[PDB]
RNA sequence: AUCGAGAGGAUG
């Protein structure tokens, strides 16, 4: 209901965005997916502080482990990235500070999951950094195992953070992606022995397009329209928001620029 | 600094895909003038060219040696052409074997041409700019 | 005659292989094996030992 | 200047054959600025293929037949059947005046 | 109770091995030339002499600690077979359950091994599987770019 | 670990070419690339 | 011979090597780390004060920077701590020790060092990560790859040097080997398999595609080149566009075998002033072949644009090859079913051509050649009789080969590999040898003791039927082991000589230099040639022409 | 039926039980 | 490397976004060159990694064991049925245009081993630094941090190249260089140097 | 130990403007801007959004080397015309797509059952 | 060592998915294959990352101090 | 630091 790109949703889900991306240029929903992938921001630890560690593992191998685990990033969009905040070194509108205290109680084994988790600096009252729990039995992923006198005592310092700085800080999964289901674009040559039709299969996408039909000769003016697509979220951002996010973050890089053009008019030409 | 150069109708005797999809070596003949054949390279996927046919094949060189190819755009700007399918080529030798006869050789970026008559004495230079032109 | 057949024989070794080294080569080598009177081997009781130089 | 005339002589017999008069008129149809042109052009290009005093060929040569026998390390010799010494082998007896040669050949017409 | 019998160099030139216990002595068919078979399979000899006295265990067992670690060894060039030999004792991961308890000069471990999605049946007796030297990665074949 | 402790060593005919003899006492590939390559063998 | 005549000496790294596509053919990728600590004495002129103070001032760890400065006196000034490292004025006649920058002096060879192509001058551009970086097609004249081997490096110290550096062991320089009369660089892999591709027929890229690689191209002349077709669909030809990246007044001539000015399926390759007529671009072409384009642009335009080319046919082919795909999957060492058949019935009459030569030889009937044994013409015999059985069926697997198979595509561009290699992998891969004879007798009259005694058939003395493919059997297995053995052994006990043999002729040679009388001569005077190489010609300047006086009619030479 | 001869899988069963006691260096502990 | 002799180093890395992409949204871990494949001649690599892929997907184990009858037809009839091309291909897209790449591509799951040997434990440079006690020339080796040898097989290729001044220096201004006193008759190093 | 800081896809240093625009010598009418700490993200969209306007010539984008962010664009477009606002004029168009996304893709979201 | 979080290739977190799948076998009585479709794992770039795990943490804890 | 041994990397 617009005079642009045309999106229709067959089936999704908590976690799954099954779409058809009618009318827009190929460029365009490329690089949709790419700032998708490791550019919208998110909220994941990024410094840990040991007090002890008895465990199996070593210091560093776990402080990786948490990097790693999904937390919660909703009104992440309010929170200073820690590299502005004036603040000396971190605080409380530029990072969520968490705490891990697990003991080998008994004789049988201590698991040590991530609702052992304690969030402990103010939220002011936004949504985000409660980690992320998905587990049927009410357990947040798997941080390390325990016996007898094994104690672990942790200090996480959780921050703003792009995937592009490394990919703990990514809201994406993997990405579904597809362009004409029959070749009619012979974007591709197709390697064979035989009946190159028997030799590959249709994906589910064909039964969205017609037969090529053999008897017609080779279209060439036809540009790449209309685009099958997938996303999946690992869940920090609902499903919706990444690609509404992903949307805004490109519109905004690409506005940076357009007013950083404007920036340098006024500049030389004034005073 | 215009005009045309060659002009005639041929006939098509052999489409020989010679291990290619893209393109084709086409053996066409000439009607009424006897003695003219033409050896030609077409790009079928395009133009597609059956066996049997009859095709109006026009050189001239009409409309800093290259000026940049600039868009089409031909909505607004006069062209210089009412053909089916149109191609820029050079020529690299004249091949003058007893006869009698004359004949032409010409690569359209990599497709080739080889032309055979006698009344182009003053119609074919030795020169860059030559076209060519095809309908029905 | 000696000069000859020894190149030849260096020759047919090297193109034997399917190589090639051009002529200006290997005729010097074949050369400094004939200008010392006879044929002079490429080892201390051939080449060297014939009042050149003795740091060298 | 006798081994200097000497010393070119192959040189020419290419030169006299490759600029004899029903060439340079009938198949590469030249003018006369544009022959003075080819003449003047290969005196500059010859001088130029000169060697230079300071060369030392004595290790170019040396390692221009080293490295071509360190690929010789192959197979050697399996038209099958040589049946002479080839290879390496050969080049170390080559290189020793070897009294004795694992295969002697006459060979007569 | 005499099936096996521990046969060494000298006294093996006596005796005549077979190679595959099944179908190194069932009957004729014979197959050859008959029809039919399975194209895509192997040519085999076939046993020609029958009198045998002894069979082997199975052949893989020609192999050494090193080299059964290979998939498909039937199918590699000989000299691969042998650098792979040679890296394998070079490659990163567990190299002993005890690595946080003693005190040796210099040891590399790897954060996540895993056991390999193709095994030799002689894996299974050298404990690859649970102390693996390697991780099953996505591998592409393409040239992309240049590097 | 494993393969070095089934080790064979040789001091000093043709004594590194893989012999008939071989078959199921010595492992075919297992074997040190160059310096002393075939002197020394894996059980 | 370890003290004097090869020293230990500074100013010098190392490290593992790795390829750059978009690199420079003269340069080399060296390290920030390294180039922070390799140093170059320079003196304070006028002409460098305003950039120097500044590198001074910068410190020995921003990457433009500097340890220590040479006063008058001869003292050392230590920029790494001091009280006056902040401060200091230089003047002219000091000298700063900068770090090795962009552009520079750098002598870079490979071991084993047996050529002067081993040991060459690159320039320099500082970079990231850990490894020296160079250009693929420099990777020939020193035998490099990146599976793990080092490089080492030398950094000059003095003027003189620095341009004996750069005026000699120039890399461009060295682009035509003075051993063979040819170019010892050339295109390689990839930007080879690809150069192929490209200049296919079938190959059409547009405007979109188009635009970037002219763009791609440095000093690229700005002008759009007219499509060659210009009818429903502006479109170029590969070769096209490929014709931007050669320089103008390059002509080139070959014709292969079909070739008649119009090349039935595109043999040969003519070139004419800038642009290319008609034919498939490949190794003959544009690898380091005798008549190929590197000789011809080479002495023609010069190096240093010859230089720049290599760059920009790469630049080029790579980005196109990168947006269109290569690949090798096992699909591509099947064989049609009806094929694979007929090797099978290919090797059956050759495996019972062999039995009646055995049956005759065996009733006394077989006559032996004239001055070899009885049982060395039936052993010649039976050896040639399985080899011919092979490239028999080989040759059966390479016309049984599609075009759009992307083995037989690496050897129609000539990137890897060869016609042996499809035999092997898909129909069989032959009979095993040691010494030159065919499969010994280890054990008693046999060769494993799964065989009987005198039995001389393919099969017991090691002709392995199968392919690659369908796997070895076990027999077979060890007797290709046999066989692969051989070669390990000799390149690690053989090489010893080779390499002695060329301690010997250097040390034979060395001294024989070319006068300024142009005799060629030794320490002593002593004469060895009157002329070098008999006419004074330098090996680098010279190419095989035919000398059209020679074959030819009595008659035909009058005409 | 304990009478029908060993075949393709059976041969392994006899390798484990090898090695379930010499282990992998009976040479040289023996 | 991976199992067959197949070895190489990492020449670069990319970010999931510049990398080829199947259309299931798969990236590859790594990316080796067909060029390394029929020269040296493996074919048990290429069929690893079409069993591999069948093993992961139909969440079995893998029987690379060396005799066998192990087919690479019978392989591809169980990928056929698990919905893909029956000899590893899969048609992917490039990542900095996501347009559909030309020729389809061969990959799939395949073990790869991690070689000792790390750039950082191999890099060395030295300008000047440790010398020896009896030749005054560098000493050896990189963990007491020396220089390298020129060896006279590098002077070799030098004297070729007629560069004269530079190999003095790899002998004075580097490395040796020593100053003495002679005598104007016999020639020897008796000379008593009372310098100052 | 060479590695460079992972934020240095990003971020800006001390006197790195974000673009520098400039003139091409060898083409009339033509510049060559070059964008900092940028990808093929950007430069694909700007190029292809660029080559729908009817009024312009040449356009193309290119990644120096994969070790540093950043990409150039080169335009020339018909006389009397600047390409800044060629440029201007395109970087308008995506954001009036995206804008559009936007708002299409929630009239459907709020509509879907799960 | 201990299962890891998120597949390397894709990024899905597989965790939490762990002790599922043990219980999805011994308990369940079923196979590797179905155990890691009943797991939400279609993807094969994520099957691998728990069909070819080995849990050596189990063998670690088994020291004393 | 010096002398002595063994293992490995690059040409296969
Ligand atoms: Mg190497
Ligand atoms: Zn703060
Ligand atoms: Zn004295
Ligand atoms: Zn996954």
């Amino acid at each position: 209901s617009e005079e642009g790109p045309q999106v229709k949703i067959r089936e999704a889900s908590k976690d799954n965005v099954d779409f058809i991306l009618s009318n827009v240029d190929l460029a365009m929903a490329n690089s949709l997916r790419r700032v998708m992938i490791a550019e919208i921001p998110t909220l994941a630890i990024d410094s840990v502080e040991v007090e002890t560690n008895t465990t199996v593992l070593a210091d560093e191998f776990i402080a990786h482990r948490l990097g790693l685990i999904p937390l919660q990033s909703m009104d992440i969009e309010q929170l200073e990235y820690s590299r502005d905040c004036f603040c000396e070194d971190h605080c409380d509108k530029c990072s969520v500070v968490l705490t891990l205290q697990a003991f080998g109680e008994s004789e049988s084994t201590t698991n040590v999951y991530s609702k052992d988790l304690v969030i402990v600096s103010n939220l002011m009252g936004r949504n985000i950094g409660h980690p992320i729990i998905q587990d049927k039995e009410g357990n947040g992923v798997l941080i390390c195992k325990l016996r007898k006198g094994q104690e672990l005592k942790l200090t996480c310092v959780a921050k703003k953070g792009i995937a592009k700085e490394h990919a703990k800080w990514g809201p994406a999964a993997a990405i579904e992606f597809e362009y004409d289901p029959w070749n009619k674009l012979k974007h591709t040559d197709y390697w064979y022995e035989q009946d190159s039709a028997k030799e590959w299969p249709q994906s589910k996408n064909c039964e969205y397009e017609d037969p090529p039909n053999e008897g017609d000769p080779f279209d060439y003016k036809a540009q790449a329209d209309t685009f099958y697509m997938n996303v999946e979220s690992v869940g920090s951002i609902p499903v919706d928001q990444v690609v509404v996010r992903g949307i805004d973050t490109l519109q905004k890089k690409v506005a940076s620029i357009l007013l950083a053009l404007t920036q340098m008019d006024q500049d030389k030409v004034n005073f | 600094m215009s005009n045309t150069l060659f002009d005639d109708i041929f006939q098509v005797s052999e489409v020989d895909p010679g291990r290619y999809n893209k393109v084709c070596r086409i053996e066409a003949a000439s009607t009424t003038q006897d003695q003219c054949k033409l050896t030609l390279d077409i790009n079928v996927e395009l133009f597609p060219v059956a066996a049997q046919d009859s095709l109006t094949v026009t050189i001239a060189s009409s409309l800093s040696a290259t000026r940049s190819w600039r868009p089409p755009q031909a909505g607004d700007r006069s062209l210089a052409d009412d053909y089916d399918y149109v191609m820029y080529g050079t020529a690299y030798k004249f091949e003058e074997v007893s006869k009698d006869l004359i004949a032409v050789y010409y690569s359209f970026g990599g497709l080739l041409m080889r032309l055979e008559g006698n009344y182009r004495n003053l119609n074919n230079l030795k020169q860059e700019n030559a076209y060519l032109l095809i309908r029905r | 005659a000696g000069r000859a057949a020894l190149y030849k024989e260096v020759y047919n070794v090297i193109a034997s292989d399917g190589s090639y080294v051009n002529y200006r080569h290997m005729a010097l080598l074949v050369d400094v094996m004939t200008t010392q009177g006879g044929l002079t081997s490429v080892t201390r009781h051939g080449f060297n030992r014939s009042n050149t130089g003795a740091l060298m | 200047q006798n081994a200097q005339r000497d010393a070119v002589t192959l040189f020419c017999c290419l030169l006299r054959s490759r600029l004899a008069t029903r060439r340079v008129l009938q198949e590469y149809r030249l003018t006369k600025q544009a022959f003075d042109w080819v003449l003047s052009n290969i005196e500059a290009q010859f001088l130029r293929s000169v060697v230079h005093p300071g060369e030392m060929v004595g290790v170019l040569a040396a390692q221009s037949i080293g490295e071509p026998a360190t690929q010789m390390t192959l197979n050697t010799f399996h038209v099958a059947s040589k049946k002479v010494t080839s290879g390496v082998p050969r080049l170390k007896e080559i290189l020793n005046v070897a009294k004795n040669m694992k295969t002697p050949s006459l060979t007569v017409y | 109770e005499g099936l096996v019998e521990y046969i060494d160099a000298e006294e093996e030139e006596s005796i005549l091995i077979a190679m595959q216990p099944e179908d190194l002595e069932p009957a004729e068919a014979n197959e050859e030339n008959d029809l039919d078979v399975d194209p895509a399979k192997r040519i085999r000899v076939s046993h020609h002499a029958t009198t045998f006295t002894h069979c082997e265990i199975h052949p893989s067992m020609i192999l050494g600690v090193a080299a059964s670690i290979i998939p498909f060894p039937d199918h590699n060039q000989s000299p691969r077979n042998t650098y792979q030999s040679a890296m394998g004792k070079q490659a990163m991961g567990v190299f002993l359950t005890n690595y946080n308890v003693r005190m040796d000069t210099m040891a590399n471990i790897l954060y996540y091994p895993q056991k390999p999605l193709g095994t030799t049946r002689a894996m299974e007796y050298l404990k690859f599987r649970e102390l693996p030297a390697g991780q099953n990665a996505i591998v592409a074949i393409a040239c992309y770019s240049g590097y | 670990t494993l393969s070095h402790l089934r080790r064979t060593n040789t001091p000093i005919a043709k004594p590194r070419q893989l012999h008939n003899t071989h078959w199921g006492l010595v492992c075919p590939a297992e074997t040190p690339e160059g310096q002393a390559c075939g002197l020394v063998k894996n059980l | 011979r370890g003290n004097l005549m090869g020293k230990r000496v500074d100013f010098s790294a190392r490290t593992v090597i790795s390829g750059d596509p978009n690199l420079e053919l003269d340069q080399v990728g060296v390290p920030k780390s390294i180039a922070k600590t390799l140093t170059y004495p320079e003196v304070v002129t006028p002409y460098n004060i305003d950039r120097l103070t500044q590198l001074v001032r910068n410190g020995p760890n921003e990457h433009p920077g500097a340890k220590y400065v040479i006063r008058d006196s001869g003292d050392r000034i230590d920029l790494r701590y001091s009280k006056r490292a902040g401060d200091i004025q230089l003047q002219y006649g000091w000298k700063v020790e900068r770090h090795i920058m962009d552009n520079d002096p750098v002598l870079f060879n490979r071991q084993p060092s047996l050529h002067k192509m081993s040991m060459m001058a690159h320039r320099v551009k500082v970079i990231p990560y850990s490894t020296f970086r160079l250009n693929l097609s420099v990777t020939s004249p020193y035998n490099a790859d990146f599976d793990g081997d080092e490089m080492n490096l030398h950094v000059p110290q003095s003027e003189e040097t620095r341009a004996e550096l750069s005026q000699l062991c120039a890399v461009p320089l060295q682009i035509v080997s003075p051993q063979s009369n040819k170019p010892c660089m050339g295109i390689v892999q990839d930007t080879l398999c690809g150069i192929r591709k490209l200049t296919l027929r079938d190959t059409f890229i547009e405007l979109d595609q188009v635009l970037n690689m002219l763009y791609w191209v440095p000093d690229w002349d700005g002008v759009i080149p007219t499509p060659a077709i210009i009818k429903p669909k502006p479109l170029w030809s590969g070769k096209q566009i490929l014709s931007v990246a050669i320089p103008n007044g390059i002509h080139l001539q070959r014709f292969d075998e079909g070739t008649t000015l119009l090349s039935p399926k595109d043999n040969g390759m003519l070139i004419i002033d800038g642009q290319i007529i008609f034919g498939v671009v490949e190794k003959k072409t544009v690898g380091s072949s005798n008549g190929g384009l590197i000789h011809v642009v080479t002495r023609e335009k010069g190096p240093q644009v010859c230089a720049k080319l290599f760059g920009n046919i790469q630049k080029v082919v790579n980005f196109w090859l990168l947006h269109n795909g290569f690949s090798t999957g096992i699909g591509d060492t099947i064989a049609d079913g009806p094929t694979m058949r007929e090797i099978t019935e290919t090797i059956a009459e050759a495996k019972k051509k062999v039995l009646d030569v055995t049956k005759e030889a065996q009733a006394n009937l077989l006559t032996a050649k004239h001055g070899m044994t009885l049982r060395e013409s039936f052993e010649d015999n039976v050896v040639r009789f399985l080899n011919e059985a092979r490239d028999k069926a080989g040759r059966l697997a390479e016309v049984n080969l599609k075009d759009l198979n992307n083995v037989k595509q690496m050897v129609m561009a000539g990137s890897k590999g060869s016609f042996i290699n499809i035999a092997q992998m898909s129909a069989c891969v032959g009979q095993q040898s040691v010494e030159g004879k065919r499969i010994a007798f280890g054990f008693v009259d046999r060769t494993l003791p799964h065989f009987s005694k005198d039995d001389y058939s393919p099969e017991s003395k090691g002709f392995v039927e199968n392919s690659y493919l369908r796997g070895l059997t076990p027999q077979e297995f060890f007797f290709h082991a046999m066989g692969g053995r051989e070669g390990l052994i000799d390149t690690a006990v053989k090489t010893a000589e080779t390499g002695y043999i060329q301690r010997r002729l250097v040390k034979a040679l060395e001294d024989i230099m070319v006068h300024y009388d142009n005799t060629t001569r030794n320490s002593l005077g002593n004469v060895i040639q009157f002329i070098y190489g008999e006419d004074g010609m330098d090996a680098a300047h010279i190419e095989k022409q035919s000398l059209d006086t020679i074959g030819g009619s009595d008659a035909a030479f009058e005409k | 039926d304990e009478s029908a001869p060993i075949t393709a899988e059976d041969s392994w069963a006899v390798i484990s039980a090898f090695f379930r006691e010499k282990g992998l260096v009976s040479q040289q502990l023996d | 490397a991976s199992r067959h002799g197949q070895k190489g180093t990492i020449g670069i890395t990319y970010r999931r976004e510049d990398m080829p992409f199947t259309a299931e949204g798969i990236v590859p871990d790594l990316i080796i060159n067909p060029h390394a494949i029929p020269s040296r001649m493996t074919v048990a690599h290429l069929i690893e990694c079409l069993l591999s892929k069948v093993a992961a997907l139909s969440g079995n184990e893998g029987d690379a064991s060396p005799f066998t009858d192990i087919t690479v037809e019978g392989i591809s009839k169980l990928l056929r049925e698990h919905g893909y091309q029956s000899r590893g291909f899969e048609v992917m897209y490039n990542g900095h245009t996501g347009k559909k790449l030309m020729a389809q591509i061969f990959f799939g799951p395949t073990y790869y081993q991690r070689l000792r040997h790390m750039v950082d434990d191999k890099i060395h440079a030295r300008a000047r630094g440790p010398m020896q006690v009896l030749t005054r020339q560098p000493v050896e080796g990189r963990s007491r941090d020396g220089g390298l040898r020129f060896g006279e097989m590098e002077r070799d290729c030098m004297i070729a190249h007629g560069a004269a001044s530079f190999l003095k220096e790899r002998l004075m201004e580097a490395s040796d260089a020593f100053r003495v006193h002679i005598c104007g008759i016999c020639g020897l190093m008796t000379v008593i140097a009372k310098l100052n | 130990m060479n590695a460079p800081d992972r934020f240095e896809l990003f971020l800006l240093g001390e006197g790195e403007s974000k673009l520098k625009i400039d003139p091409d010598t060898k083409a009339p009418n033509a510049v060559v801007i070059t964008f900092e700490k940028e990808d093929h993200t950007l430069g694909n969209l700007i190029r292809a959004e660029l080559l729908n306007d009817r009024k312009v010539l040449f356009a193309a984008y290119k990644v120096e080397h994969p070790f540093f962010a950043r990409f150039k664009l080169r335009i020339q477009t018909t006389e009397g015309y600047d390409p800044k606002d060629a440029l201007k004029n395109a970087c308008n168009s995506i954001i009036n797509k995206l804008g559009a996304l936007k708002t299409n893709f929630e009239t459907e979201w709020n509509l879907q059952t799960l | 060592m201990i299962v890891p979080v998120r597949c390397f290739s894709c990024g899905k977190v597989v965790g939490d998915k762990w002790e599922s799948y043990l219980n999805l076998l011994q308990e369940d009585e079923l196979d590797e294959g179905t155990a890691l479709s009943r797991l939400g794992l279609k993807r094969y770039c994520c099957r691998r990352m728990i069909l070819t795990h080995v849990d050596l943490i189990e063998k670690f804890l088994r020291y004393n101090p």
